[PDB]
């Protein structure tokens, strides 16, 4: 997990920045290829540490994970300040890209939505809740390829429990959680897929920001209501019934991923032929 | 917009 910086080589331009601290597109030498990577380096300036500590859960949660749809971790390395050290997926963030590609097929977005299932399906099986599933948090290796990631919030299930209870509402995607999150700070898989179904909305709008002109608690008060989003332009009519589906407000009766992965497939290949 | 305490 521990990566020698001699190894490392970073360009001085970065691709993003925030509270969390920067990321920079760089290389890392292997045993014989040199692997391109994207380094979220930590603000150092703001230590807390509270941010080296999250970095290393982040790093624990990727360290355990092994699939094609999830952004793989190369490793850590502690130098001018901590670097989770990441595989690159050169084409960014999934609501980034849609917004500057509005010319992207249904087929593609479907292609693209099925592969975050296929990733989440492998999370859920795994048992560990995303927490920050969004758009914003698909990348794209191709426009053909997408790969979750951001697993800052992310948490690896208790062997005697189905859900992470969080003691506190701490600094939350709002707009993309489910009821039982926002009222009993309860995260399961379903709540994840709950996210999916936002996400889904995010896809096939382009890009679009979810509840537009809406704080988080009008969103909460609309749902509810019983109020849902409505249908995006030229989103199949197929793909928005599944998009209801995952905002099942009960998590009780809301499909998982296995249920959710199978429908996209399905469907998948129907459009496929033609 | 995004993340909300
Ligand atoms: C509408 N606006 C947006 O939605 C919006 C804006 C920026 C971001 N994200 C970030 O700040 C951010 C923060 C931390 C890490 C990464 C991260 C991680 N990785 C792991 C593997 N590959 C990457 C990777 N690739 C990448 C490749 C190409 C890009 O530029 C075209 C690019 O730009 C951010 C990132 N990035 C990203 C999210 C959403």
């Amino acid at each position: 997990v521990y990566l020698d910086r001699k190894l490392l080589t970073l360009e001085d331009k970065e691709l993003g920045s925030g509270n969390f601290g920067t990321v920079k597109k760089g290389y890392y030498q292997m045993k014989k290829v040199v692997k391109t990577v994207a380094v979220k380096i930590l603000k150092n300036e703001a230590n807390d540490p509270a941010l080296k500590d999250e970095l290393l859960a982040e790093a624990n949660v990727m360290q355990q994970l092994d699939n094609p749809y999830i952004v793989r971790m190369i490793g850590i390395c502690e130098a001018e300040s901590w670097m989770l050290v990441m595989e690159m997926a050169e084409l960014g963030p999934l609501n980034k890209y849609l917004q500057q590609n509005r010319h992207v097929k249904d087929k593609n977005i479907i292609e693209l939505v099925h592969q975050v299932s296929m990733g989440m399906k492998y999370l859920e099986e795994s048992n560990f809740v995303h927490r920050d599933l969004a758009a914003r948090n698909v990348l794209l290796v191709t426009q053909h390829y997408a790969k979750i990631s951001d697993f800052g919030l992310s948490k690896a299930l208790r062997a005697d429990e189905n859900y992470y209870k969080a003691q506190t509402h701490g600094k939350w995607p709002v707009k993309w959680y489910a009821p039982e999150c926002i009222n009993y700070y309860k995260f399961s898989s379903k709540s994840d897929v709950w996210s999916f179904g936002v996400l889904m909305w995010e896809a096939f709008s382009y890009g679009q920001k979810p509840y537009r002109g809406m704080k988080g608690s009008e969103v909460t008060a609309m749902l509810e209501k019983g109020e849902r989003m409505g249908c995006p332009a030229g989103c199949p009519r197929e793909m928005y019934d599944l998009m209801n589906l995952c905002w099942t407000y009960d998590v009780e009766n809301r499909p998982g991923f296995a249920a959710v992965e199978l429908r996209l497939r399905n469907y998948y290949y129907d459009v496929v032929n033609h | 917009e995004v993340y909300e305490s």
